[PDB]
């Protein structure tokens, strides 16, 4: 449907698809996950405004399209593949000049993580600016999200 | 960075350094990964993606984007002096050519950047990028964005209070390209004059005021939905007949019609970038 909720679930019931390797993977962790680092980063004055909209969960959904691997081997590891591309997001998109990392952190190896970034960023960058740029792109996204359930 | 080798300092730290490979010399801009100030990099983040879609001779140009040790470094072309500096080096006093020239650069950068979907929203002296061969470089994406999708509204505080259009100090939660036409006519005249900040405002009602006073206070059928935005105020009337004479001397009457389009209240009868550059001012010329 056009709710937040809706697509969140969309969204979960997509990366359970797409992670085969994840058994025990339940669909409301990714929206557990994500609503955790928006409530945060609101309550901690980063934000004065949740970030997680419908049309931001679109953006997101076509980054987690794009990046996830049907190979992810835990659900830690996926954890930390997420809020990589929710980092991403937040940056691009997001309303705050800044955001911190630390919510988006799950992983020990810091290293890792900005090299994940810069890799999404190489992969995607184009894209993140065409969902923008062409409207008819931004529907086809939203419309691929919506039929995941 | 084993690459690069660090000849002086000139978000971050910025270098000039020469590449030990080629020897050209480039801009390095650090950017610290492990800072004790949360923040940084998630705007070198989205600087980096946007800069990777916007190549253009006048657009600072990102070449490379390295990861070590706990720092990102961004590979930029190198430039000499920002358009500040420029205006202490030659006493804030540019020949009308140059002004011209300057103009045209901005404008063929800013119309690339809307073409391209995004916004600038950080037009100043300072981000505006000048080669001892005279090109014009607009830099420092840091504040920028994409555009396109559907929102309930951006950022209301963005672009310097000096640069900020009035609409945005009225508090206009949605803008469109319009926010740097304002910014770009600030700076044609800044370039115009003697270099000095055209609206140097101590806060948003001073500001305000210092745009009215000069350009006119706009009426309701000027601007139909100003006295519906959320931090509109009743200003004073101020004449629309004041003289733009004195203010941009470099300029005749063909230059001081294209600041008007360019400093026009209302943000949608500001004249495009791409207008702007079909303007008779631009007429004979020769980059193009
Ligand atoms: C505040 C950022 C502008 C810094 C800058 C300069 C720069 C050059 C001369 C100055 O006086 C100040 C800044 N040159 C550059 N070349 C490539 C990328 N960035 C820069």
């Amino acid at each position: 449907q056009a709710s937040t909720s809706e697509l969140l679930r969309c969204l979960g019931e997509f990366l359970c698809r797409r992670c085969y390797r994840l058994k025990h993977l339940s669909p409301t962790d990714p929206v557990l996950w994500l609503r955790s680092v928006d409530r945060s980063l609101l309550l901690q004055g980063w934000q004065d405004q949740g970030f997680i909209t419908p049309a931001n969960v679109v953006f997101l959904y076509m980054l987690c399209r794009d990046v996830i691997s049907s190979e992810v081997g835990s659900d830690h590891e996926l954890q930390a593949v997420l809020l990589t591309c929710l980092y991403l997001s937040y940056s691009y998109m997001g309303n705050e000049i800044s955001y911190p990392l630390k919510p988006f952190l799950v992983e020990s190896c810091k290293e890792a993580f900005w090299d994940r970034c810069l890799s999404v960023i190489n992969l995607m960058s184009s894209k993140m600016l065409q969902i923008n740029a062409d409207p008819h792109y931004f529907t086809q996204v939203f419309s691929d999200l919506k039929n995941e359930s | 960075m084993q690459k690069y080798e660090k000849l002086e300092k000139i978000y971050g730290t910025v270098f000039k350094a020469k590449n030990r490979e080629t020897h050209e010399i480039v801009a390095l801009k650090r950017v610290r990964l492990d800072d004790d100030d949360e923040g940084v990099p998630s705007s070198a983040l989205r600087e980096i993606c946007l800069l990777k879609e916007l190549k253009h001779k006048n657009i600072v140009r990102l070449h490379d984007v390295l990861h070590s040790d706990k720092k990102l470094t961004l590979v930029f072309e190198f430039c000499d002096q920002d358009l500040k500096k420029y205006f202490d080096s030659c006493n804030g006093d540019l020949d009308p050519e140059i002004v011209k020239s300057f103009l045209f650069q901005l404008l063929k950068g800013l119309g690339f950047c809307h073409s391209r979907n995004v916004l600038h929203r950080d037009l100043k002296p300072q981000n505006l990028l000048i080669n001892r061969n005279g090109e014009l470089k607009l830099a420092n994406f840091g504040l920028a964005r994409a555009f396109g999708i559907p929102v309930r509204c951006y950022s209301a505080e963005v672009v310097t209070l000096w640069y900020r259009p009035p609409d945005v100090l009225f508090g206009a939660k949605l803008y469109s390209t319009s926010i740097d036409m304002w910014s770009a006519g600030c700076i044609f005249a800044e370039l115009a004059n003697a270099g000095r900040p055209l609206f140097p405002g101590n806060d948003v009602d001073d500001q305000l005021k210092r745009i009215f006073r000069l350009l006119g206070t706009p009426t309701e059928e000027q601007w139909p939905s100003m006295t519906k935005l959320p931090d509109y105020k009743p200003y004073p009337m101020y004449p629309a007949t004041t003289s733009l004479v004195n203010v941009v001397p470099k300029l005749n009457a063909t230059g001081r019609d294209l600041l008007q389009n360019l400093l026009k209240c209302n943000p949608v009868q500001r004249i495009s970038a791409e207008e702007a550059l079909q303007h008779p001012y631009f007429s004979d010329f020769c980059p193009p």
